[PDB]
């Protein structure tokens, strides 16, 4: 997932990077 | 308080901000 | 008037709105 | 591209669908 | 109403059309 | 999590997006 | 820089903010 | 109109009030 | 529903709208 | 504070003015 | 295309995002 | 200034940090 983990209490910078292209 | 369907529109704002010159894949499914 | 770097954050809002239950790939590069 | 064509004067619904997953 | 029904869990496309002009 | 007073500002974004060339009446009362 | 089709989504944010407990009619036509 | 006059350089408070309900 | 970290980005929108020609200090700490 | 009191149920106009510069 | 009066509401979104746990002073005057 | 330099073509990360508290 990507939105569930972030739309709860915000994700870490390094976590978002895994979805970056 | 709506839902993910409107909350995700702002998650992406920060998402591509991190990438800057890069992109990303966004799937408002999970 | 900023630039694509801030304009795209709103293009995506409508983008995933179209998909709804689907996702999409966003690349603020072109 | 995707942002250049849309951030100018908005894109068509069918055009955005090509980027949908 | 219009905001109460939509700000909860989002409304259907056809529901919003009733408020369109 | 604020309230309708700020949640509705985004409901309208999609609302007129549906209409496109049309308008709509928004009443953040109900 | 998009157009009215995306600029108006923010005009409304302030529009109903002025009204507060009141509503308003928004027509992204003119 | 309403959007044309406001999306240019912002409208006055009293001007928006004319569209309030 | 995220948190203050994204909710405050919209509180400021109205905050400086009130000031208009004035500014303000925003601290997303409390 | 400033965000805690406002991100809950919105603050009053006069309250925000205290943070204006 | 509006002006700074609406463009700055999004500059702040990224501004406090950088600070995260910190705040910042925003003056839509210059 | 702060908005004039950023609302034109976006500012650098280090530039924004000067306004951080």
């Amino acid at each position: 997932g990507i939105v569930e983990q972030c739309c709860t209490s915000i994700c870490s910078l390094y976590q978002l990077e895994n979805y970056c292209n | 308080f709506v839902n993910q369907h409107l909350c995700g529109s702002h998650l992406v704002e920060a998402l591509y901000l991190v990438c800057g010159e890069r992109g990303f894949f966004y799937t408002p499914k999970t």
